[PDB]
């Protein structure tokens, strides 16, 4: 839920599991880091593109 | 109905322009928007498909977004030929067809302001031979487009079936205008004078030419 | 069951009622039937029988 | 690939043009074809897409019987016919080739148009039929003009003296009114040497009434 | 995985480890934050998780 009070994003798309079950999915581990580039390569972070 | 559009998004060269094509709710925040290219009186093409990606030939530093409710198109740096016209099209289902732009034409930042060179030209005595006289005079070499073309023949000014057009483009890019009269031949024999008006700025340039020259 | 929808599904908290694109997708997605894909892609026309 | 097709000339209203958007270059069994025309200032206007493999085509909501479309097979052409034409839509026609073939109402998310043929000029309004006319321009250095009045269909070939002498010539445009015909000017900016000594030939050639006229100018001062 | 660099990097055959030259570039590309670009130049703050 605190990935949702700080405003419409500019872009949620991601391709994997969706957000609204992972209240009840427990997982083993998980990393997050972030970073700044610029906006004309964000929608190339996805998997299975160069 | 038709896509809202500013009719012209100028901008300057060495930054970037911002061009937004809003729609209604049906219109773009349901189905994906595109961004269509043409050159000047030429056939389109596609410009972004699917807001995202472009095809081959197409460099990358061309960008589009959408937000909801409108799409954004962001493009740096301008040359000559970044004069092109950019259309944005996108699709409904309340309407069930395809609706583009309005059109938007964006320019650098054209030439000053200077004096026309107004040609008077009488009717060749081949005409005058064949019952007929027709009044022309003629205007080249001025920029931008803002002649008031206007009769004065010194005894009452009176028009008819006149055949006026607007300042066309030339391959100089400078402008040209016609105003014609296929007049019977007794109303010239009847006017001693003749000098069509052409003013550009105030400073207006008259030319006369007499019956007999 | 047979379900016909054209409203855009919510998958956040903001009600996308008729906006998508922030954080709701459109539900129906086209498929991918390319002749030059492997055997795997290929469109099987399947029958029901009861 | 290419989408060349023929072009129809300015007609009367109350006819029916015809062109066919010719597909070659590609094999016409997984493309459709959509159809807009471009008015110029204003938006475009799109009528609807075609089958190869049926007649299954998708009509505007404005435009119902007033535009048809059908196919053919062997010729591999698209073929229209467009009753009761107005004198509101002069606009050039375009045939794009899109990929995806959908033939249901909710299929126009995922296919755009690729590559879009050069148009063919189609306008509305009626027109003589005759020939042009060139008519002699007094001179006022000094320069002399050439007038042609009532030429159709547009456009029309100009040559001063058929090429032996020309210098400096203009383009003017076509002035609009009422009657339905059209003129045209083009003045030499030729210098004082040349004014009765040597006499100026303008002649307009033109095709569908396979004729020409000769001015004849008389200078006087 | 992640890679750090310090040397110059050199695209031919010449000896370049401190200096540059026709080839021996720096491997950092000037980028500049200006609020004058447009909206897609801008700069956008991206996060993955794992």
């Amino acid at each position: 839920s605190v990935l949702y009070n700080f405003a419409p994003f500019f872009a949620f798309k991601c391709y994997g599991v969706s957000p609204t079950k992972l209240n009840d999915l427990c997982f083993t581990n998980v990393y997050a880091d972030s970073f700044v580039i610029r906006g004309n390569e964000v929608s190339q972070i996805a998997p299975g593109q160069t | 109905p038709v896509l809202t559009q500013p009719p012209s998004a100028s901008g300057p060269p060495g930054q970037s322009v911002s061009i937004s094509c809003s729609g209604s709710r049906s219109n773009i925040g349901t189905n994906f928007v595109y961004w269509y290219q043409q050159l000047p009186g030429a056939a389109p093409k596609l410009l972004i498909y699917k807001n995202d990606q472009r095809p081959s030939g197409v460099p990358e530093r061309f960008f589009g977004s959408k937000s909801g409710t409108s799409a954004s198109l962001a493009i740096s740096g301008l040359r000559s030929e970044d004069e092109v016209d950019y259309y944005c099209a996108a699709w409904d289902d309340s309407l069930s067809g395809h609706v583009f732009g309005a059109g938007t034409k964006v320019t650098v930042l054209g030439q000053p302001k200077a004096a026309p060179s107004v040609t008077l030209f009488p009717p060749s005595s081949e005409e005058l031979q064949a019952n007929k006289a027709t009044l022309v005079c003629l205007i080249s070499d001025f920029y931008p487009g803002a002649v008031t073309v206007a009769w004065k023949a010194d005894s009452s000014p009176v028009k008819a079936g006149v055949e006026t057009t607007t300042p066309s483009k030339q391959s100089n890019n400078k402008y040209a205008a016609s105003s014609y009269l296929s007049l019977t031949p007794e109303q010239w024999k009847s006017h001693r004078s003749y000098s069509c008006q052409v003013t550009h700025e105030g400073s207006t340039v008259e030319k006369t030419v007499a019956p007999t020259e | 069951e047979r379900d016909i929808s054209t409203e855009i599904y919510q998958a956040g908290n903001k009600p996308c009622n008729g906006v998508a694109g922030v954080n709701c997708y459109f539900p129906l997605q086209s498929y991918g039937f390319r002749p030059t894909y492997g055997v795997g892609h290929q469109p099987y026309r399947v029958v029901v029988l009861s | 690939v290419q989408l060349v097709q023929s072009g129809a000339e300015v007609k009367k209203p109350g006819a029916s043009v015809k062109v066919s958007c010719k597909a070659s270059g590609y094999i016409f069994s997984d493309y459709n074809i959509h159809w807009v025309r471009q008015a110029p200032g204003q938006g475009l206007e799109w009528m609807g897409w075609i089958s190869p493999d049926s007649d299954d085509t998708n009509y505007a909501q404005s435009f119902q019987g007033r535009v048809t479309m059908t196919r053919d097979t062997s010729i591999t052409t698209v073929y229209m016919e467009l009753s009761s034409l107005r004198s509101d839509d002069t606009a050039v026609y375009f045939c794009a080739r899109s990929v995806g073939y959908c033939s249901l109402n909710s299929c126009q998310r995922w296919m755009w148009f690729d590559t879009w043929g050069q148009g063919a000029l189609v306008t509305v309004s009626s027109a003589s039929t005759k020939g042009p006319s060139v008519f002699p321009l007094a001179p006022s250095t000094a320069a002399l003009g050439c007038l042609v009045k009532d030429y159709f269909p547009e456009p029309v070939t100009v040559s001063w003296n058929s090429g032996a002498l020309t210098s400096g010539v203009h383009t003017f445009p076509a002035v609009l009114q009422s009657s339905g015909l059209y003129s045209l000017s083009s003045v030499v900016t030729v210098p004082s040497s040349s004014l009765g000594t040597q006499t100026y030939i303008c002649n307009v050639n033109h095709k569908p009434s396979n004729t020409k006229v000769d001015k004849k100018v008389e200078p006087k001062s």
